[PDB]
């Protein structure tokens, strides 16, 4: 079950490419949104996901918000978890 | 959204001079420019992606530098094949823009014209049609002027010009210059000349020809 | 081979629309975002819209008037771009290009020039252009050939199906009366012409017509 919780960490890597591929999708067209290429997209996901939140990228649009919403979450449960599980083996 | 200034609009150098393209953003941009590479009646090229990173198959003399909003594309060592308009465009913020664009042009050694004379063909003749074509080739400076004479006496009416871009092959201009009359016209006359005056000669450069 | 297929031309009467067309082959990915871009003679290039083939969504340049719809068929790996009631305004160089969802265009198309005129179609007159029996012949020797009465631009003129590039010229053509002329030179040895073949090859994709000229000193 530990490394069974591991396997947020494939969600994660799903979510955040997903994540990524969307929010690219989401942004263009939206005046001034600068989320809109995919290298920097997948930056912002892991930057969002690990809640860093630098402030370098954010979403503009009311579906690149929904899908910052969903990687957060995505983040913080599946960091949550690989956490919990390092806690119990140790 | 973001405007992209680019001058000056013109640029003369000498050949194996480097030089200096500017662009300008209205805001930072970051590295996010990319620049373009666009000959006479070609399609635009790729030179440099984000600011300074090479592409393959481009000269080594091509560069770029830059961040923020000043950005600059350098050539070392220009040569003819350089002739072209260069755009920037940006990346950064949606939606993607391009810059009004700069013209590069070589000033080289002065050059006289090379001037031909054709009679029109008996393919045109056929039709009713008789074109008589001169060209003036490969000159520099590109300030010239054409002067049409039939049986010694200038003629102005059914001339047409067409000058083309400086040459990307050598740095050099020409110009073509076409008398278009009637079989008619053009039989109930003997001799047809073309005359180029050039700053390489005080006196003009003269082709003619008979119809007979 | 050819990234972007597009074709040369399109003669559209004003108020009417048409349906340009770009045909891309080589690496496709899901993140691949295909570009229009417009460009008016003499002028410079302006952002007309892109679309993401995968998903088919598309945007639009908000500082221009839309005259343009854009679709993909991601079976045929071609991408659509449909200009309605046009006018003079909208005549110009229509090209497509490739994004790689990274930020720059890697590769354009040759574009499609595109001409919005009542006047009809015609194909081009190519006529020799060889030196008159009184021309005395240098190391080098120019000959040409002349393309008049064709409408709309453009035409393509090449020398010996290509083989030949160096020393050649390609005039700006002229307007007068609802048709366009231009010439084209090329100078060459002159101990290999004759001896040497030396023809031109006029295309005029409006008219889907394509011809040749063998350039022979006079009788
Ligand atoms: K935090
Ligand atoms: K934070
Ligand atoms: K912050
Ligand atoms: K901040
Ligand atoms: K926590």
């Amino acid at each position: 079950q530990w490394r069974a919780a591991g396997a947020a960490t494939v969600l994660l890597v799903i979510v955040l490419l997903a994540g990524s591929y969307l929010a690219v999708l989401a942004e263009r067209g939206a005046p001034g949104a600068q989320l809109i290429t995919y290298p920097r997209a997948l930056w912002w996901s892991v930057e969002t996901a690990t809640t860093v939140g630098y402030g370098d990228l954010y979403p503009v649009t009311l579906w690149g918000r929904c899908v910052a919403v969903v990687v957060m979450v995505a983040g913080i449960t599946s960091f949550g978890l690989v956490t919990a599980a390092l806690a119990t083996w140790f | 959204d973001i405007l992209l200034t680019q001058s000056p609009a013109i640029l003369s150098v000498s050949p194996g001079e480097r030089v200096s393209f500017s662009c300008r953003a209205s805001q930072s941009i970051g590295t996010d420019i990319h620049w373009y590479q666009q000959r006479t009646n070609g399609s635009p090229r790729l030179l440099i992606k984000y600011a300074s990173e090479s592409i393959s198959g481009i000269p080594s003399r091509f560069s770029g530098s830059g961040s923020g909003t000043d950005f600059t594309l350098s050539i070392n060592s220009v040569e003819s094949e350089d002739i072209a308009n260069y755009y920037c465009q940006q990346s950064n913020r949606w939606p993607f823009t391009f810059g009004s664009g700069t013209k590069l042009e070589i000033k080289r050694a002065d050059a006289a014209p090379t001037v031909s004379i054709f009679p029109p063909s008996s393919e045109q003749l056929t039709s009713g049609g008789a074109s008589v074509v001169c060209f003036l080739n490969n000159f520099y400076p590109k300030d010239i002027n054409v002067k049409w004479k039939i049986d010694g006496s200038e003629r102005q009416n059914g001339v047409l010009n067409s000058w083309t871009d400086q040459d990307s092959k050598d740095s050099t201009y020409s110009m073509s210059s076409t008398l278009t009359l009637t079989k008619d016209e053009y039989e109930r006359h003997n001799s047809y000349t073309c005359e180029a005056t050039h700053k390489t000669s005080t006196s003009p450069i003269v082709k003619s020809f008979n119809r007979n | 081979q050819v990234q972007l297929q597009q074709p040369g031309a399109e003669l559209v009467k004003p108020g009417a629309s048409v349906k340009l067309s770009c045909k891309a082959s080589g690496y496709t990915f899901t993140s691949d975002w295909i570009h229009w871009v417009k460009q008016r003679p003499g002028h410079g290039l302006e952002w007309i819209g892109e679309i993401i083939p995968s998903y088919g969504r598309a945007n639009y340049n908000e500082k221009i008037q839309k005259k343009a719809t854009l679709t993909a068929d991601k079976s045929s790996s071609t991408a659509f771009m449909q200009l309605s009631s046009l006018t003079s305004e909208d005549s110009a160089v229509y090209y497509c290009a490739r994004e790689r969802g990274d930020g720059y265009f890697a590769v354009w198309g040759a574009g499609t020039t595109v001409t919005v005129s009542s006047a009809k179609t015609t194909p081009p007159s190519v006529y020799p252009l060889a030196p008159g029996s009184a021309a005395q012949t240098n190391s080098m020797v120019t000959l040409g050939c002349l393309v008049k009465g064709y409408f709309p631009e453009p035409v393509t003129v090449t020398w010996n199906s290509g083989s030949l590039s160096s020393g050649v010229h390609t005039f700006p053509a002229v307007l007068q009366s609802d048709l366009y002329t231009l010439s084209s030179s090329v100078t060459v040895p002159s101990s290999s012409w004759p001896s040497e073949t030396v023809t031109c090859n006029v295309a005029h994709p409006a008219s889907s017509t394509k011809v040749d000229k063998k350039i022979v000193p006079r009788d």
